[PDB]
This record gives C-alpha cells, structure tokens and sequence, in this order.
C-alpha cells in the first residue's frame, strides 16, 4: 500500500439542512400551526375591481336591464340586435315605458341571457280589422307617444275588434322565440273603449303547446300615470312547427321573432367598471386571476375561475420544517 | 417527522446555508468549511414542484349557472337554490382544507426523508472508516484533507484507500 | 484509565411497546379490520329522545300547525304575536275552522317559518258598502260563529256588493306580509246570495306585481258541514310600495300585516317532548350531542349539528397496533 | 407498518407495560427490570391528539334548509329535493369513510415510526459497545449495572467510559 | 469452536426487486406520469350496446310513450295493466289519437314511472243526463272513431248538459290515481253544440284539495284533422278520502283509477336493443359491467352502477415502480 | 420513494426475476444464483390487494332520480336540474382523481418500504460477518457455500458459527 501510513489524525463531517429566520406557519394532519421554510397561497382573495373586457364579450347594460332591452323600451333602443358573452346589468337600470310584469321573469331573463343574442327578425303578420301600432305617453318615443319597439298594440277599428286568428310557420332550421303579451285595463269602460268585447282572450299555440291568457280589469298603483299593466309571455316555435295567435281582444302582438342560439352566454349583476385588460375569470366584484385553485372573492363567477371556498387563506408548504440556528 | 432527521437527530437547521437545502460542514487538516449538496436539494425541490403543479392543474370553466343572490322572498324554489349552493360550498371548502392538510403533512415527511436518505448514503460510503456521532456527524478515523472531503461529497470516496489507517485508529488504541 | 476490571460481563437491553388484552378493530387503507390498542367513535348515533328547550327558542305548536296559527284558527289563538327559533309542528295538530286550501302551502309555510314571528299589526282598511266580519259555524269562536282572527269576510250590504278598491301604503322601513283569500261558493245561488255578482274577482297588486284570482263554484266534499272552500294567498309589500286590493265579490280581506324578519328561525315536524336542558343540535328524534363530527340519527337537523352520514359507526384509531404476547 | 418495528422486528407488545407506550426491559449485573420511555410515549400521544382535535374542529351550524320528508306525491320538484339530499349524503358518507381510512393508516405508521426512532436513538448512543440482536434487543458488551442502564434510558450514557472494555469483549475473544 | 480446516474466502449477496420491460404510467401526489410494474383501470368506459333484460323487468315501450300507454291511445292498448322496473321510451314513439297536452307532463310521467304499474280498476261512475263514450276520428279504434281507453268523453243529451256532481269514496287501503281532463273547443258554436253551456267548468276535489279548470275556446294548429285540444290532469285520492267531480260542460271523465305503488321503478329514454343477458347496471347506451368503481359511459343510470366521472381513464397502480435493466 | 431503496440505493430492478417481486442474487466460491423471496413478495401483494378490494367495495344502487337531458327550454327549474347534476359530477370526479393519486403515491412507498425491510432484515441476521457495499449487496466475510446462502435466505443463518472466521477476515488483515 504505502509503507507505515502513520498519520493518525481524524476528521469530522456533519450533515444538515437549511433554516430561514422568517418562515411560515402551515396546517397539517397532526398540527394546525407548524412552521415551514416556505409556503404558497392557494386562495385568491382580491379582485382588481374592474371587469376586464377581454377575452369574453362584455355588453354593459348601462341603464337597461336585459328584459327592457329585449322588449324595446325606447331608452334601450341602443341594444337592438346586440350580442354578448356576458350581459352586465347595473343597479341603476330603470324601466321607462308602459308598466308591465312578466309572470316568470326569472325564466325569461335566463332563457334570453344564455341565448346571447337580441337578433330580431320582423315578420309579416297581417292584422285585419284592428288598429295597429298603439302607443302610450308613458312610453314616449321622441316627443310623441310610443311603446316597446318589438311589440304591436292592437286596438279596435271603428266599432269592432274581430277575432284575430293568424299563423306563422317555422320554416327555417332554428328555434324562434316569440315574445307577446296581454293588456289589463283599469276599468270595464277602458276595456270596451279599446277592445269592444267586455272580456278579451289571447290563445297562442303551436302543435306542441297552448297558452290562453285572459286579461284582468282593475286598478293597480299609478305607475307612470297608469293603473293598467301589460303582462309579457313567450313562446318558442321549433323548426317545422307553426304559431297560431288567436284573440278576441287585449292582444299585445309580436312583430317577429328573436332567434335563439346555444352558447356560453350568461348575465351578471355588477356595478364594477369595465376596463381594457385580459382576464378569464369574472366576478361581480371585478375580474380575478385564476392562477390559484381556490378563491374567496365571490361565489358568482363566469369564465375559467378558481373554486369558491369559505376559507380566505390556505397555505401549501413548499419547503421543509424550519428549525432555526438561533433566528437571525 | 416520520424519519426523525429534521428536528430529530439533526438538532437544527443552518441559517448559514444559502446555496442549497441540504449539505455538509466539515472540520479538517486545512480547516472548517461548508457546502450544499445539490442532488438531494434538487430531489426535494422537484418533488415539491411536481406536487405544486398538480394542484394548479386546470381551473374548469363555467358559464350560465343558477342565481345565487335574490332580492324578493319566494319560498320553496328559492330555498332549494340557496341549499344547492350552500351545500356545494361546504363540500368544496372541506376538500380544500383536507387537501392542504394531507399535502403539508406529506411535504414535511418527504423533506425529512431526503435528509435521512443523504445521511444514509454518506454512511454507506464511509464503510468501516467512520463512526456516527449520533447528531448527524460522522467521526472519520483517518487523515482526511479537503480533497478527501470533496470525494465523500461528490460520491467518489474509496474506503479501501484508508481502511487500514481507519481500523487501526478506530479499534486498536488500547482495548 | 481505570484499572483491571477483573470481571467483564455483558448486559441485555430490549426495546418494546405496550399491548392491551382487549383492543379494537379499525379500518385502514390496506385492511378493513386491523386491531389497535384504542379507538374513538366519530358517528353520534343516539338521541336523548327530548328536544332541549335551550339555547334556541322552541315554540311547541301543540295542536296547531304554523299555518293555522298564522291564519288565526280559534283554537290556535294562543299563538298570536308569538316568536320562535324553531316551531315544532306535532303530528296531532288539526284544523278546526272554515275549510281552506293554500295554493303554494309549502312556500307560505317556509316563508313564515324562517321569518320567525307572528307579530300582527291591524290596519285601518275601510270597506264601504259591504258587511264586515262574516263568520261561520264551522269556525266556532266561543258559543257563536267565527272565522280566522286575522282575516275579514266581506259580504254584500242590502242589495249590493260595490267594487271595492282600497289602498294601504308601505311607509315603514320594513317588508309587510299580507295574507288574504277568496271564497269559492258551492252553488250559484250561494254566490249571488252573498256577493250579488254571479262571478266575483279579486285583484291584489303593488307597483311590482298583481294577482287576480277568480272564485270557482261547485261542490267539494263535506268538511265541517261545508262544501265551500276558501283559498289563501299572500303578498309582500316592500318599503315605499303600496297595496291596492280591488274586488267585485268573494274577497276574504286582510286585517293588517304580519311583519317579516330575517333570522335563523325554521320549523320542524317532531313528536319529541320538549325538556329543560341545553343542547345546540336538534333532530326530530330529540337533541343529540355535537361532540362527534358525524351523526346517524336523522338527516333533518337545526342548530350546530354533526354531519349526517350513512354509516353508524366509524372508529378513529387513537393508539398503535395491538400485538399481544399470550395466545388467544 | 412502514418502518417494520411494531409487529415487525419487535415480535409483540408487552401487556405488562402500564406506565407508558414504549419502553425498556433490561437484564444487567444487578438483576432484571422494565421502564416506560416517556419522551417517545408523549411524542406518539401528542401527535394522535393533535390529529384527533383537528377532526373535532367545528360542527358548522345550519338553520332553515329544504324539506326532506314529504307526505304527498308531487313529481318533478320533489324528485329534485330528494336527489339534492341523497347526493349530499352519499358525498359526505364518502368523505367520512375515506377520512378515517387515511387517518388510521397514518396513525399505525406514526406509532411504528416512533417505535423505530427510539430504537435508532438507543443504537446511536451505545456506539461500538453494543450489538443489535435483531429482535429489538442490544447485547451490551461491558459490565452495565443499574446506573449504567439508567443513563442509557435518560440519554446521558458516555460510550467512551466503556469503549475499551466493550471492544475487547466484543471483538478480541479468539478470532 | 467451528474449525475452518483450510478455506479462506468471502461471498456476495445482493438484494433486489423485479422490473418488467413493459410497465404502465400512473398519476401520483408528486408526479403525473410515473411508471409502475402494473396497474388496473378504475373507469368503466364502454357499453355492450344492449340493455340486458335481466335482473330488472324492462318494459319496451315500442312506439308508445308511457303517457300514451297510460291514457290509452288505441295503438298502445298492448300496455294495459302492464308493469316494469324500467320503462324504456323510444325515440320513435308517436301519439296517434285526439290531440292533448298535459300541463305538468313532467310530473305525471315521473309519478307514473316510479309507481311502476298501469293496473286499472274500472269504477261505476254514473253519469246521468249526458251522452257517454264520445269518440273522434283522430283516435280511430278499429275502422271506427274512438278515444283513450281509460277516459270517457261526455257530451249533452238531447238539449241539455246537466250539472254533473258525482262522488267515489276511497274505501280501500291504498292511494288511487285518477286521470281526468277537459275539452277545449275550437269555436263557440262547437262549445254549445257539444256542451250546451257557452262556458264549461270542471271542479275535481277531495277533502284535501280542489282543481277547477275552465276550458279555452280558440283555434290551435291542425293536428290530426283537429284544432281542438284536451288537457289532461290527475288527482290522487288517499285511503278514507273521497273524490267529488263536478262539471257543467267539457269534462273528459275518468273510468276508474290506476293504483299506485312504491318501488324501484323508473323510466329511461333509450334506443338501445334489449337482449337476453344479466346485468345490474343500465345506461341509455346499453348495460355496463359494475366491477369498476367509476364509469364514463353516461350520467344516466338505473340499477347498481359505477359512479359517473368526467375522466375516461384512471389507473390504480398495483405494483412497484418499474426501474428496468435496459430501457422502456 | 420514502425509503430510497427502489430506484434508490438499489440501482434498478431485475427483469430476470420472474418467480417473485423481491429476492436475492449471490456469488460464492461454489457458483452464482438468484432466488425470489416469497415472504416479502406476499406482504407487498397482500397489502396491494387489500387496498384494491376496499376500492371495489359496493357500487351503491340508485333507481328513479332526476331527468338529466331535456329537449325544450324551460328556464329557472331546468337550470337547477342541470346545476345539481353538474356540481355532483365535478365533486365525484374530484374524488376519483384525488383517490388514485393518494393511493398510487402510497403503493410506491409501500413497495419501497418492503424492499428496505427485507434489506434490513438480512442486515440484522448477518451481524458482524458481513459489510454493506452500499448498493444493496452485502460482502459476506467468510466461506459461504450454497447451504450457507440458503440459510440466510430462509432465515436460519447462525452468525456465531462463522463469527471468528468473519472477524479475522474482515478486520485483522494488516491494519
Ligand atoms: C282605485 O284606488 C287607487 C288607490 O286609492 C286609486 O289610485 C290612485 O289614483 C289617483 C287618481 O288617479 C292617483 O293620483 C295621481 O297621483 C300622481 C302622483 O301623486 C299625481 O301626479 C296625480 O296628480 C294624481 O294625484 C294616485 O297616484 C293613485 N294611487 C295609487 C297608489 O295608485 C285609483 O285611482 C282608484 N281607481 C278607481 C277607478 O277608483
Ligand atoms: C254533490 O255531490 C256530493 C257527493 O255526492 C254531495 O255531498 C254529500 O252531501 C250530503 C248532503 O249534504 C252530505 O250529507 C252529510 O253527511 C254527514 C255524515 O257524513 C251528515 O252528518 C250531514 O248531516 C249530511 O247528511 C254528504 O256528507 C256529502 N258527501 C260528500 C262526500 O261530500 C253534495 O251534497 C252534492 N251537492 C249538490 C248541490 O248536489
Ligand atoms: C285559424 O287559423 C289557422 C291558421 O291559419 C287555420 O288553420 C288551418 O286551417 C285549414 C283549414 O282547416 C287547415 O287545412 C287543412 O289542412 C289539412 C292538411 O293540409 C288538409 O287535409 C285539409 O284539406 C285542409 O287543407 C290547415 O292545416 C290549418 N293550418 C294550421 C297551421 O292549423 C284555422 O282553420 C283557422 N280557423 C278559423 C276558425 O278561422
Ligand atoms: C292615458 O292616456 C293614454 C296613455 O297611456 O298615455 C293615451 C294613449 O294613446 C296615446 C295618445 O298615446 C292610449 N293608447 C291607446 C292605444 O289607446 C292609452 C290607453 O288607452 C291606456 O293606456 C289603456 O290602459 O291611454
Ligand atoms: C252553512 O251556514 C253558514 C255557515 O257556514 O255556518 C252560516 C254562516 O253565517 C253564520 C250564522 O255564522 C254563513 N256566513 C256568511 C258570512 O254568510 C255561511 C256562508 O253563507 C257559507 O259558508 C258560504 O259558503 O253559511
Ligand atoms: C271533426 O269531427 C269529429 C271528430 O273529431 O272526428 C266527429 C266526432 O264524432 C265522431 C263521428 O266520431 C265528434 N265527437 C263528438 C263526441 O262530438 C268530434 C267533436 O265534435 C270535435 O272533436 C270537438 O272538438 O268531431
Ligand atoms: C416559496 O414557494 C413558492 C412556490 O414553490 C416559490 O415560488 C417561492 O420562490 C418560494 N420561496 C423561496 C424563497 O424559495
Ligand atoms: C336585425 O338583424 C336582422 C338580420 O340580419 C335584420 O334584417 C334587421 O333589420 C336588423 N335590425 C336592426 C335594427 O339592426
Ligand atoms: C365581493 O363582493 C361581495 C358582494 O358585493 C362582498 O360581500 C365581498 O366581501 C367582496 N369581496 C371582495 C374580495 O371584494
Ligand atoms: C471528486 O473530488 C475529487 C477531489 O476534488 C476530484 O479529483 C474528483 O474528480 C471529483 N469527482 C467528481 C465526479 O467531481
Ligand atoms: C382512547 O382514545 C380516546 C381518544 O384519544 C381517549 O379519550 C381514551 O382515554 C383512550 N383510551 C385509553 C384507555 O387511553
Ligand atoms: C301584537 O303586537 C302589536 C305590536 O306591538 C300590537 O299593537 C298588537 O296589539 C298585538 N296584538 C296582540 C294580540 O298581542
Ligand atoms: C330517528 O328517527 C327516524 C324517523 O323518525 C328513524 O327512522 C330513525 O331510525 C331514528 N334514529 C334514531 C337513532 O333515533
Ligand atoms: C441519568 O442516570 C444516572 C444514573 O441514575 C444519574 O446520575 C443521572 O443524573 C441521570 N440523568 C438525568 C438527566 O436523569
Ligand atoms: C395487475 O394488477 C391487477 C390487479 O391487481 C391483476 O389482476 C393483474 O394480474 C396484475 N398483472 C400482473 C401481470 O400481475
Ligand atoms: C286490469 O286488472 C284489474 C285487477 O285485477 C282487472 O279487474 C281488470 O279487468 C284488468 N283489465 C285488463 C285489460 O287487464
Ligand atoms: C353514451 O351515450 C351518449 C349519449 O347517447 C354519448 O354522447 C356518449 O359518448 C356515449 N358513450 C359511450 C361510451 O357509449
Ligand atoms: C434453511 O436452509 C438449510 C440449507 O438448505 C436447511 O438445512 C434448513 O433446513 C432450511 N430451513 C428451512 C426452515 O427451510
């Protein structure tokens, strides 16, 4: 080997690991505060406060709710034929035309909201024997009286309101959404003055369904100078089917159809400002980054968003236990 | 944790080690030095990143859903709307909470393991030439200069080269 | 160092762990019966059999359902202006006044149940031209005829039932719940005898909504001597809004409003006895302790309760594996 | 379990040990004896309690919810009410069942680990003076009276004091 | 002691583990592709394409939907008094009798579907003063006119339609399901021609409930030669209760009751072929084996089925890590 | 994995071993041979089957439920029907994905453990007669024929029989 390898010394080698002066507390199966070298947060808890207008198509409703934009309140005429990935409805929106109510407002708002288009096609309905285009001063269009742009108020002609019985075939290859309605007079006098018959009736049907609504006379609260109301209804006509509208008074008639589509559109109530930036995840509190798996900003989301959780912090340890060498 | 090296037979970490997570400090012929071990540091890091990546894997996207805030009192149907969402939230909250608990628990045992694996690896390499002092330090029983220390760290140490020197020093003595 | 240790002997040291003669079987990832030194049960599976009357305010309905207590069935007059954290409804409860039905009984029961108060404010409705306070012998109050304490049955005066058109503004800062109804005569004779018009009509509206209900004449089964029925309806009037009630026959009118609130109240169907003890968790089977995380007593709970699970036992090992030394 | 001490290289537990979960039994120059080790007993107990406490952490409270028992046949809406609750119950039942399975699995490896950690710790302390008999017992190769056994248990044993006695006994012999 | 005699040598022993040339990639907490010696699939992802007719009782609807089979469309007379664990409805099914609509079609289909029996008991209703057994040419039974086998169309006798007021007690110990309906004329002339009164009315009631439906005159689309429609309604009568049917025109009367039961029956829309084989799990795509815990065939299932998951593969490692000698 | 034997101090598997999952390879003065170890092979197999069985334990059965495919557009109620089911599917999908992740993670550490437990067991048995070469091979320092190798594998090896031969060979030499 060598010869008498005599140098009798020894050495010491010690294994160890790092430690940091700072260090973060994380939860465990056995402990709920244990300090680790490093951790990363998994709950996103803050919004930018602004709805980024990209990548999705945000339509700002300004002072229109989607239903008034659909019906055609004069002040919402801006929205005709408009489209959206997300329609934002503002707390300030207001109606300002004839007083109406929609029996299942929630379904009609949902149904239009996810269709995502207000594309309207006018059809040639021929109303014979009634006066068309009735309006009201509660729905001023310009200096004059008006009404919902997409609805046609029919009243008597001369001394008679005939039994209207019209039909419109769905000959296209898509579903047609028809919004129609009925007028509820305040007084029997009002009823006979407008529709002659002392009791109106609207029956709208297809091969698949039928709705017959009869009006209801009586005073409601004064809203924009009026105690009358009109209630809104909707009928979807499938390809190949046929619409038959039959009325003997009080019909607020459709002027055509909205076309329906199938996509990712939705609606959101939010007063957040829209801004120019790209963000996938929208929250009514403004966009949030979807880098983290969970979020605690809002349970209402649209887009690729983190999963809403009750917790506002959850730290994933990304380092060993911190056992400091003093702590400095 | 499970292996008992970190916060175990190794008393505490070294705030001084800045160049890696696990390492060596020695005291020898030419003096006292320290050095991170990059293979175990990377092993620990790669596992923790893999784990981390799996958790950030795809936010799934959702578009039209149910209403979740209501302004009128409606009764039966709205109670269900509220109940579907609240039981959804408590279930996802449960999941988040249990996920980071299992995860953290495991990240501490994983890094404890790597610490112990490096300890064992060094043990095996020194063969009959060193003894464990029981606090993570080996007492090497032969003259080991800085090149000797560097071969133990880079894993090329040949025990045979020092075995007779070591065994004489280690046993013989006087008993 | 030391001198001749004449004797040089050895010693034996052995490490080990405890074991118990008894020992419990627990489930694992790899085994489903493995014996451990000790375990603890996580599924609570037994009730005390009694509803503790503390900490929540239990109201025992005795032989009143919440809806009869709301309407004011004579025998439920005990409950006027009452309040509850939990209203317990008993299987024995019975109605004993005019036969009625509530079109969405489930919503009205929910709606009142979580409001948690039967606080009633009487308002000055002025009904001109109709006879007020109608009653019936099926709703005896004392020796005489009666009716629901909170409802006012209007019939003609002399030879006429006028068109009632009244209004009541919500000027307070809270929502008002109005319960009103309509009478369905058995015969057309009965209709004209009471309401003169051969066809009644009730329209109740606000700025936001309207309900027009028309009665339905016909024989129903004899219930407490009667084939007639009254159907109950409800209208909430928001602050600032206004109620307008308009009828031309068959109106069962409100005497004021119940005030609504927002809290933790609910209703429970249970025949368990109420007792004096404190318990946070209530189950229709009686209170249960909420020390364990899961429970298997009932899926119906009120209060801080364990999560209902299908399992009736789940044992968490709180000790090592039991490896005893004797045989079996 | 994972470390193979309990129900592993240690053949069975001691029903006799009543004063702690892990411990020592020796035979030495002064007779025989047994003693619990309280540091590892506490380590095992503290972990198991921590685990236990985290599981009993807050029952969340719920007040008005949906109806869950119905007396009439209604159709579409009541079918949903029943489906929301039944899928909620199977999901929470899954959770309970997986939770105690993971937990128990871990509680057995945790206590197996503490057993093995105490074994290793004792090993390290005895240095060249003892040999492992492979059943959890060390054969100490020097005269060790009760105070000597006490110092191994309370962790103050100085191996140097006995090393020449031990090494002579252990190796030299006749080969 | 043992005496070596002469040889002086050493030996080498090496511990190791197997490895396979092939090997499967599985996901982990820390990795998402790690190769193991062996794995097993937990997501069932393929159907046989056929509904096995065993162990459950599959009833193939052929060209009948359950509601037409219930009402008694002539072409569905095959199904009278039939029973099922699963009623399969086919995409090809068609109605071919009088045009009808069912106001809550979805509930009636559910309600019958889980009852699982079409057992019909005819009861002795005595209709005095009306012509019974009316039929139509849109519902041909044989060469002649017909109508739903389980319904009885009443029209005037001579010059009068009386007020029908009949009663049928539930004296048995089970619930009785009564399907009844109302006819909606196309023209007022049609109304008076058939039911004399210009406005019909149907009130069907028990001690617990009442439904009063009034018909609606108007033209709907021509369906099988007709613009009229009949709407179907249902009433369950509990043991001890009593049905009272009261009408003054337009009643389509029940001929008896369907008996209800409580079991595991359901309905499924599927065009899969039924075949002879035993399978517990049914999917509209055909039966699937329930050996695996999760499945990805369809979210619609009947029977003992694996839990539907979005994933189509999930491999459970059943072997160690594969670390081969050469490569993979 | 956690113990660092498989794909750790043991370089790679043996594609050659077909008769069991863990085993031995020797070279002695009489020849060379290989042999599976059936006790550890069975231990690893039994745990993995147990685990497997618990996961295939009961598909729960469900009969009438809610409709899940609709042909008309209805609004509020059908939106809830769709939301109840979609949140049910994402929750079960989460469970399946987390279940095989935890499971696989554990199956690798379990088999790594068995590998290391067999290594330790063999270590303990050879006592002072063998040294660890650090790659899973022991260098036995005495003449060990095939019966000797068989006794180490079947666990009956008596170290005392060879200890003086071994210790002379192992230490004495020339230092
Ligand atoms: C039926 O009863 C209701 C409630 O009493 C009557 O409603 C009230 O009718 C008056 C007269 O038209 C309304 O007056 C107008 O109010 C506006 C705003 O203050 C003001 O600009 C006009 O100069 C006028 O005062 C009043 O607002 C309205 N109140 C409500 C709550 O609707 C209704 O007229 C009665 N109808 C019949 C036919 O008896
Ligand atoms: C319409 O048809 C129904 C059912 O046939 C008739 O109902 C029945 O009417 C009679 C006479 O009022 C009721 O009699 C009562 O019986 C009780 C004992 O149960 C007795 O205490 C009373 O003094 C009285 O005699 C009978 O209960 C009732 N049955 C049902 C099921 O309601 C109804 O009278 C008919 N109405 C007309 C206007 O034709
Ligand atoms: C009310 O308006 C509707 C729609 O215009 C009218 O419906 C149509 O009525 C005609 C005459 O009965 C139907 O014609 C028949 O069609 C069948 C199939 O082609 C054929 O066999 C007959 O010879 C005849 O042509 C037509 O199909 C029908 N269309 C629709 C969509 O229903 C209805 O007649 C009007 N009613 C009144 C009272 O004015
Ligand atoms: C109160 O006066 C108005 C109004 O609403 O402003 C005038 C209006 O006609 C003009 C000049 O625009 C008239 N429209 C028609 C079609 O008759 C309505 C209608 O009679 C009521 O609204 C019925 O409820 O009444
Ligand atoms: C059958 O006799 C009674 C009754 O119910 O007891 C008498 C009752 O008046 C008395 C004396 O209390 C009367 N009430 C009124 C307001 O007319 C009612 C009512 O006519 C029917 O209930 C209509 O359905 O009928
Ligand atoms: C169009 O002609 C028919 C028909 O449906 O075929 C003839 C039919 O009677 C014969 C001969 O079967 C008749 N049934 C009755 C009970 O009157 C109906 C009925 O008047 C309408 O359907 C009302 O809407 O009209
Ligand atoms: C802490 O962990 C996160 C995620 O692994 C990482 O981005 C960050 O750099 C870490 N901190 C340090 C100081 O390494
Ligand atoms: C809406 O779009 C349709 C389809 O192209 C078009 O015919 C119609 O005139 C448009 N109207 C408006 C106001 O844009
Ligand atoms: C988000 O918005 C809701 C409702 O507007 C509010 O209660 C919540 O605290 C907000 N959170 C954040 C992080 O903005
Ligand atoms: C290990 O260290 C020695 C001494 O510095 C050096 O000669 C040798 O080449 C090193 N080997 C490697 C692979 O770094
Ligand atoms: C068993 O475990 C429970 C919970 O840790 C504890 O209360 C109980 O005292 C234990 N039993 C014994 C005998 O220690
Ligand atoms: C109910 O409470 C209101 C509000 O204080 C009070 O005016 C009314 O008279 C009370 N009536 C009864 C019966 O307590
Ligand atoms: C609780 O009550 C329900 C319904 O009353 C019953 O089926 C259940 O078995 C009861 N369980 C206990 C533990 O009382
Ligand atoms: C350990 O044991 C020895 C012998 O009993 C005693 O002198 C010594 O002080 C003990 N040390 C401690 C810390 O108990
Ligand atoms: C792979 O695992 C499955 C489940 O344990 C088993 O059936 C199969 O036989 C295994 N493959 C081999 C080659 O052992
Ligand atoms: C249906 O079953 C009932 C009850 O046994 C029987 O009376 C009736 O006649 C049956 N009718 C047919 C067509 O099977
Ligand atoms: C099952 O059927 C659905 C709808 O028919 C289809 O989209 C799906 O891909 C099918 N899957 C299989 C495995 O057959
Ligand atoms: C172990 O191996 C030796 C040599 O083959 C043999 O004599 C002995 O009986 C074996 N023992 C067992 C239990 O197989």
């Amino acid at each position: 080997q060598d010869l008498p390898g005599n140098d009798n010394s020894t050495a010491t080698l010690c294994l160890g690991h790092h430690a940091v002066p700072n260090g973060t507390l994380v939860k465990t199966i056995t402990d709920d505060q244990i300090e680790v070298t490093n951790a990363t947060e998994l709950v996103q808890s803050s919004s930018t406060g602004k709805i980024c207008n990209n990548p999705h198509r945000i339509l700002d409703g300004i002072d229109c709710t989607l239903i008034d934009a659909l019906l055609g309140d004069p002040h919402c005429d801006v929205f005709q034929n408009e489209t959206w990935d997300l329609f934002v409805e503002r707390s300030k929106a207001f109606s300002n035309c004839y007083p109406y109510d929609v029996p299942d407002y929630a379904s009609l708002r949902s149904l239009v909201a996810s269709s995502g288009t207000l594309e309207f096609i006018t059809e040639g309905f021929t109303w014979t024997g009634v006066t068309q285009n009735g309006g009201s001063n509660a729905c001023k269009r310009g200096p004059g009286s008006g009404f919902f742009s997409r609805l046609n108020w029919l009243t008597k002609s001369g001394s008679t309101y005939p039994v209207l019985n019209v039909t419109m075939p769905n000959n296209d290859n898509f579903d047609k959404l028809y919004i129609w309605g009925i007028h509820h007079p305040s007084t029997n006098q009002e009823q006979t003055s407008l529709y002659v018959q002392a009791s109106g009736r609207v029956t709208v049907s297809t091969r698949r369904s039928q709705q017959t609504i009869i009006p209801n006379i009586g005073s409601r609260p004064w809203v924009r100078g009026l105690s009358s109301r009109i209630s809104i209804y909707w009928t979807i006509v499938k390809p190949g089917d046929v619409l038959v509208i039959n009325s003997n008074g009080n019909l607020i008639a459709p002027r055509g159809y909205f076309k329906m589509r199938t996509g990712k559109s939705s609606i959101m109530r939010s007063d957040a400002p829209i801004d120019t930036c790209i963000s996938e995840c929208i929250t009514p509190n403004g966009s949030i980054p979807n880098d983290k798996p969970f979020q605690n900003v809002n349970k209402i989301t649209y887009g690729a968003c983190p999963k809403y959780v009750k917790q506002n912090t959850l730290k994933l340890a990304t380092g060993m236990r911190n056992v400091p060498e003093k702590q400095t | 944790g499970l292996f008992g090296a970190i916060a175990g037979f190794i008393e505490n970490g070294w705030e001084g080690m800045i160049d890696g997570w696990y390492g060596f400090r020695h005291q020898n012929s030419e003096g006292t030095g320290q050095a991170a071990d990059l293979k175990s540091t990377q092993a620990a890091i790669d596992q923790i990143n893999g784990k981390l990546n799996r958790v950030i894997e795809k936010t799934n996207e959702k578009f039209h859903q149910i209403e979740k805030e209501f302004s009128e009192v409606e009764g039966r149907i709205q109670d269900l709307e509220k109940y579907v969402e609240d039981t959804k939230i408590d279930l996802w909250s449960y999941n988040a909470e249990l996920l980071v608990a299992l995860e953290n628990q495991h990240t501490i045992d994983l890094t404890d393991s790597e610490m112990n694996k490096l300890f064992e690896k060094t043990r095996r390499q020194l063969r009959e030439n060193a003894e464990e002092m029981g606090n993570g330090c080996f007492k090497i029983y032969h003259k080991c200069d800085n090149a000797c220390i560097e071969s133990i760290r880079n894993g090329t140490y040949d025990h045979d080269v020092y075995r007779d020197e070591a065994l004489n020093n280690r046993f013989q003595i006087k008993g």
